[PDB]
């Protein structure tokens, strides 16, 4: 679900930049022509996308320093598996984990930490 | 004809009919057992025809029958159980029809008929959609075939005997159905994008031996066996064209950039490959073998379906038929005809009624080198104006529009007359008021219509226009006030007359001392000199002078031509002020000058703004965290000093409208000046009045000084001066703003003395 | 590559000229330190930098711009440690241990400021580097002064044509000295001994740009980027031309080989030159350089310092190892032109009635426009354009218009506007047109608003006409681009 939500945010966050850089174009072009209730107008709906998009990072970097947290919960969890055997259990545990979990195969990924 | 289908038997096939595929067929039907080919065609209505071309003619078709539902398939193998005679199968929605097509002779060849007798029929109970034939698992001597419901159920009837129905799984909408004998498999593609191959048996005993996500739905689906040495699948997508390995996988596969209606692998020529025929909805056949295009030659129709067959002594006759009933038989055009234009005798050009057009169109060549009548009315009371428009003629896309200056207002400004039947009149009504603070310019107020001229060379008519004049009264933007005694700005202009009582001219102003208030707040006091004959004009402002003065001179001059009196001058002795005007000038130049310079700060916050913003962007690209507070309470303050620039050059615009409609009358009133005190004909105050008063505001690119001053030193140059040093030096034309305006007003005062001199104005 | 490049920096702010760069030992203890009188940015904080191996060190203040800075002998009998004499206004500046040291200022004869534009020194006796050096000055006012090597003493006055820019010397003081002073006038003049007159000019058809005094032949480079050898005489030898332009130049040396040739800076980062039968100096270098002294920096006898544009700083060392194509044509060019030589009367006569043909198609549409007056370039001597700028719901419509005759204006014009009421509003469709000057470009603005509330394009038409008159002298058509608005 952490994957999904930065999927959907970074989607919308691009949309938005589009629409920003969309924006800026206007707004030059407007001040060029100094027509100056559109420029205005361009660069109130710009500050207005500039206090969304950022409402939208911070959401975004929140969820993603919990993504990270995420993995290295994972990945320390498999260390963790690995580090009780000596010798070649080790990296065959370790294999076996990764191999379990690309394939999201949960089951027999704790099935191969308790015992295998 | 090269690139061409060129055409044999050939006719059309009903009266608004629709075919599909499955409904053309081409075999030996009548089981002659020569070799020979008949083209049999199911239709949407019942018209089940067999012909046997013969090159159209009558003998051609073998029948005509009408079966009462519908043929949605037609197809022509062994669907009887014990001859191995080929027979006709039909399919319609709810039924399958298997028949004999029977032809007795006789002794002339118009002599022998021709019977379809029904061999058997099955009742559906449920909706076809299409059908294929086979021997279905390793049977011999039969052609049993298999029904695809439009609900996604294949129903295998072995012949004359419903064998069972299976619900292919995963299904919504039906899709084209092949059988493969090398693999012993029906084989279609679902709805989603899926070929998917099942096996007879695991049918049979009812799942899928295996499938394929190609990357659309197919059309047609020809499982090619006339080749033994390898099976391959084709597969004719809505957009790509595959042929599959008998295992799933693409043996290859190639992305047309079309839109593909049929296809027909038929017999191949190399070792391995297989010719292939495809044909376009751009009504264009291309044979392909493997992927390579080997031909590609021009159909008549969109082909709904094609067959390649040995029709009467010629093999490999291409037979396409369309869905308006278009059936086609046709070889390929392999003549590259010469390009070369034809050597006609007969047809020459018919030189003299040419040459009179010529003459004529030559004559109104040579000679272009060497009907609505406006008339506005001003009621005498916001006063209310009408506009009376009369043609004479059937005018066309009339346009009537008003302007009156910027201060001044109207309710409405533009009417349309779509068309005006001739010798008609229209009448629009429109009231005009003053809003603002200033006073307008002129109260002139001009209505200009557009209309179009039908004519002969083009029915949309030659593009006319046509303008009128009226006079606001002065009562519109003016009161009687309190008539100050010393004001700081004043003129006197003097006449050869009797000095007249100021009540007889303004009559609606009262006292032979007048004052006048402008709504605004404008105050301007009009003495007349009671030993003197002149006349003497008095305000604070050098602008406000020049409405009272143009009125006190045309009323003068209306009431002395209604008393009867001709003589009369207003010949203004003294000095043009040339110094109260160079201020409204200078004001004019230094809003200028100040718009530009908010212009430039504008310009550079807004290139800091699209820097900040861009950071940001990137910033909200990346997908890891970073602190921005920095960045985005720069953009805070970036942002708000745009706005405060934004605001400040929309007020040096209004300023500098307002100190152009200032101007406009101070040199509407100089230009009077002059002409009354050089005795100016109308036509040297009308090139005063085209070089002192060119346009309307300001803009970015043309103002004021700029055209005024390129004006006057054309003037200058061409009709006063003498010396060339001068000339060159000193009065020069350019149309960029200037860095002052001391050359402006240098050449104002040298154009007032060097009137002043005896020069007089010109043109050329 | 023949060069050890020893420090290119790049971003150090460092604006001198190979005048005002000197390098000699102004300390003692025989280690070679590089003198540089530069302004700064611009003519705000000259400070003189002493730069010794690879860092600076030391930046004295100066009161005004360096014009020169120059390193001489002041010690026949056992040389001591040489000081440098600076110039600012009419002020030198003798430096002794680089510390301030004696300040000497020009004579002042009608306050009038005068100021030295160049300084150079030449040989007393031996000419080796042992012996001692007399100054050469140059004023703005127009003066050359030939001092005492030490300058406590007005030794020469000479008068000069105009004013000098460049100086170089040859020659011994007693025996003769030759003067080259390259004015600013676009010649130079060599001096000689007791002359009332300079009496030597020569031309060269420019300003230069520097010189080089080789043994026996002067180089001159020319502001228009080329180099050009004459002799002491009078008479131009040779000429070469540079791919770039020459920036500055200086008098490289070298004594263990006797290639004595000219360093010449160029605009397009390179220094280039052929010499006599030799193909050296030749170098390219990051940012185009502005000032060069090769000479004997820190211990090493063939260092060669340098000053780019853009600041910086570059150090090389050098080291002591020193047919035509007429096209093809194919057998469809033999093929048509045998079908013509056949065949040529059939396409001579379809030819003649298709050209007949199209003249009287032309003829036709040329008479529909006249009529319709749709050719915005047709007495009344005219022309007119018309652009759209913009892609949002409001378009500036600006129209070139510009009256093309000899010399009349055209006071009575007008411009009506024929649009779509419902598509567009314009403010002003009609207005008035100045007095077009002839052979000026009047660009009159419009602001064209899409009122359509989706994207619905449409044409505008613009009429040129008389106000008395009412048949449109021109038009213009304007394809109105899609809104792209809201």
């Amino acid at each position: 679900e952490y994957h999904s939500v930065h999927q959907k945010l970074s989607a919308d966050m691009a949309d938005n930049s589009n629409l920003i850089r969309s924006l800026l174009v206007q707004a030059e072009d407007a001040r060029l022509m100094r027509d100056m209730k559109t420029m205005k107008n361009r660069y109130k709906e710009l500050y207005d996308l500039n206090k969304d998009l950022l409402n939208g990072y911070k959401i975004r970097c929140n969820n993603h320093t919990e993504l990270l947290g995420s993995l290295k919960a994972v990945n320390q969890a498999i260390q963790r598996a690995g580090h009780l055997r000596v010798g070649k259990p080790k990296n065959q545990v370790i294999t076996a984990c990764r191999d379990a979990i690309r394939s999201n195969n949960i089951n027999m990924l704790f099935r191969i930490m308790r015992v295998g | 004809s090269l690139f061409k289908a060129r055409d044999w038997w050939s006719t059309v096939l009903g009266d608004k009919e629709e075919f599909d595929q499955g409904c053309l067929c081409l075999a030996d039907v009548d089981n002659t057992g020569n070799g020979q080919d008949k083209i049999i065609v199911g239709s949407f209505m019942g018209y089940l025809r067999i012909f046997n071309p013969h090159p159209a003619q009558a003998e051609d078709l073998l029948l005509e029958v009408h079966l009462r539902d519908p043929i949605l398939q037609v197809e022509v193998g062994k669907f009887v159980s014990g001859t191995e005679m080929l027979h006709l199968a039909v399919l319609h929605s709810r039924k399958l029809c298997v028949y004999s097509v029977s032809g007795t002779l006789g002794n002339v060849e118009h002599g022998n008929q021709y019977q379809i007798k029904l061999m058997y029929e099955h009742n559906l109970q449920r909706t076809a959609c299409n059908m294929t034939y086979g021997s279905f698992g390793g049977v011999k001597g039969r052609d049993l075939i298999c029904i695809q419901s439009v609900d996604g159920m294949l129903m295998v009837f072995e012949q004359e005997s419903y064998a069972f129905g299976r619900f292919l799984p995963g299904s919504l909408l039906p899709g084209p159905l092949a059988y493969s004998s090398r693999t012993d498999s029906f084989i279609t593609v679902s709805s989603c994008h899926q070929v998917e191959s099942y096996k007879y048996q695991v049918l049979a005993f009812a799942v899928v031996d295996w499938t394929l996500n190609i990357g659309e739905q197919a059309i047609d689906i020809c499982i090619v066996s006339f080749i033994q040495s390898a099976s391959s699948v084709f597969v004719l997508g809505e957009r790509n064209f595959f042929c599959l390995k008998d295992n799933g996988q693409i043996q290859f596969m190639k992305k047309l950039d079309y839109s593909p209606s049929c296809f027909l692998p038929y017999c191949s020529v190399s070792e391995g490959t297989i010719n292939t025929l495809i044909g376009n909805h751009n009504n264009m056949l291309h044979i392909y073998q493997d992927v390579t295009l080997k031909w590609a030659t021009q159909l008549p129709h969109v082909p709904v379906a094609v067959r390649v067959g040995c029709l009467h002594d010629l093999k490999g006759v291409i037979v396409t038929l369309s869905d308006d009933g278009h059936l086609q038989c046709s070889y390929l055009g392999t003549d590259p005809s010469l390009f070369q234009a034809p050597k006609v005798e007969s047809r020459e050009l018919n030189y003299d009624e040419l040459d009179m057009e010529l003459k004529e169109l030559q004559k109104v060549i040579k000679n272009v080198n060497k009907d609505l009548k406006v008339s506005a009315m001003v009621s005498p009371n916001s006063v209310t104006v009408k506009v009376t428009l009369k043609n004479r003629v059937a005018l066309q896309k009339i346009k009537l529009s008003i302007y009156v200056q910027p201060p001044l207002v109207l309710t409405g400004d533009q009417f349309t007359f779509e068309f005006m039947a001739p010798e008609m009149t229209r009448t629009v009504g429109f009231s005009v008021y003053l809003k603002g603070s200033y006073s307008p310019p002129e109260l002139e107020g001009n209505a200009v219509v557009s209309y179009s001229r039908p004519t002969e060379r083009n029915p949309d008519g030659i593009p006319r226009v046509s303008q009128c004049k009226f006079r606001l009264p002065l009562k519109l933007v003016c009161l009687p006030g309190q008539p100050s005694k010393t004001a700081s700005h004043k003129l006197t202009i003097d006449t050869n007359k009797s000095p007249v009582s100021l009540l007889s001219l303004f009559p609606g102003f009262a006292v032979n001392v007048m004052g006048f208030r402008f709504l605004g707040g404008s105050q301007v006091t009009l003495l007349a000199s009671k030993t003197s004959q002149r006349y003497r004009i008095q305000s604070e402002q050098f602008e406000d002078l020049w409405l009272i003065t143009n009125e006190l001179i045309i009323r003068l001059q209306e009431y002395f031509e209604k008393q009867g009196i001709k003589d009369f001058t207003c010949s203004f002795s003294g000095s043009v002020p040339l110094e109260e005007y160079f201020e409204l000038i200078d004001h004019h130049f230094e809003l200028r000058i100040n718009g530009e310079k908010l212009e430039e700060l504008l310009s550079e916050r807004a290139v800091q703004f699209r820097a900040i913003q861009r950071r940001l962007l990137t910033r909200f690209k990346d997908k890891t965290p970073a602190p921005l507070q920095h960045l985005d309470t720069l953009l805070d303050g970036t942002y708000k000093q745009v706005i405060a620039l934004a605001d400040a050059v929309e007020e040096n615009q209004d300023n500098l409208f307002q100190s152009f409609t200032r101007l406009k009358s101070a040199t509407h009133l100089v230009i009077l000046l002059i002409g009354l005190w050089q005795k100016l004909s109308a036509d040297q105050i009308a090139i005063l009045e085209a070089a002192f008063l060119p346009l309307q505001q300001d803009t970015q690119e043309l103002g004021w000084e700029e055209t005024v001053d390129a004006a006057l030193s054309h003037l200058l140059k061409t009709c006063l001066s003498k010396s060339s040093k001068e000339q060159a030096l000193n009065l020069n034309s350019q149309l960029g703003i200037p860095k002052d305006t001391s050359q402006l007003k240098k050449h104002i005062t040298l154009f007032c003395d060097r009137l002043a001199k005896g020069g007089r104005l010109c043109l050329s | 590559s023949k060069w050890l490049d020893s420090l290119s920096d790049s971003m150090a702010n460092i604006h001198t000229f190979s005048a005002c760069l000197a390098l000699a030992d102004f300390h003692g203890d025989g280690e070679y330190k590089l003198a540089m009188g530069d302004l700064g940015p611009d003519g705000r904080q000259p400070r003189l930098k002493v730069l010794k191996g690879h860092t600076l060190v030391s930046q004295k203040p100066l009161p005004d711009l360096p014009a020169a800075a120059v390193t001489f002998l002041m010690a026949s009998h056992e040389p001591r440690t040489p000081a440098l004499a600076i110039a600012s206004g009419p002020c030198v500046y003798v430096y002794k241990n680089l510390k301030p040291y004696f300040k000497f200022s020009l004579p002042s004869l009608p306050r009038r400021q005068t100021v030295i534009t160049t300084m150079t020194t030449l040989k007393k006796n031996l000419a080796d580097e042992d012996a001692v050096s007399c100054l050469v000055l140059g004023t703005e006012n127009k003066e050359l002064l030939v001092l005492d090597p030490e300058a406590f003493t007005i030794l020469a006055k000479m008068s000069l044509p105009s004013v000098p820019a460049f100086l170089e010397a040859s020659g011994q003081f007693d025996v003769e000295f030759r003067l080259a002073a390259a004015c600013r006038n676009g010649s130079i003049y060599i001096l000689r001994r007791d002359s009332k007159r300079p009496k030597y000019c020569i031309e060269l058809g420019a300003q230069p740009v520097g010189l080089v005094g080789v043994h026996k032949v002067l180089v001159v480079g020319s502001n228009q980027d080329s180099l050009h050898g004459f002799t002491y005489k009078g008479k131009r030898l040779w000429t070469v031309q540079m791919p770039a332009a020459i920036l500055a130049m200086n008098l490289l040396e070298q004594h263990s080989r006797g290639l004595q040739a000219v360093m010449a800076a160029l605009a397009n980062e390179e220094v280039r030159i052929y010499h006599d039968k030799v193909l050296l100096n030749v170098i390219r270098t990051p940012e185009a350089v502005t000032s060069l002294c090769f000479g004997r920096y820190g211990r090493e006898d063939n260092t060669l310092i340098m000053t780019t544009l853009g600041g910086g700083l570059i150090i090389k060392i050098l080291k002591r190892t020193a047919k035509l194509n007429v096209p093809r044509k194919t057998r469809l060019y033999v093929d048509q032109t045998l079908r013509e030589r056949e065949a040529g009367t059939a396409m001579h006569r379809t030819f003649q009635a298709d050209l007949y043909l199209l003249r009287l198609r032309a003829a036709r549409a040329y008479v529909q426009a006249l009529e319709s007056s749709l050719s915005p370039v047709s007495r009344e001597p005219l022309k007119l354009h018309a652009v759209v700028q913009g892609l949002g719901p409001t378009f500036k419509l600006t129209l070139h218009l510009q009256n093309t005759s000899t010399a009349r204006p055209i006071l009575g014009l007008v411009v009506c506007f024929l649009y779509n009421e419902v598509l567009y509003a314009l403010p002003r469709a009609f207005f008035k047109v100045p007095l077009l000057v002839p052979g000026l470009n009047y660009p009159l603005e419009t602001f064209v608003k899409s009122l359509s509330d989706k994207g619905i394009s449409d044409i505008i038409k613009v009429l040129v006409l008389r106000e008395g008159q009412s048949t449109p002298l021109l038009s213009a058509h304007i394809n109105m681009p899609m809104s792209e608005g809201l």
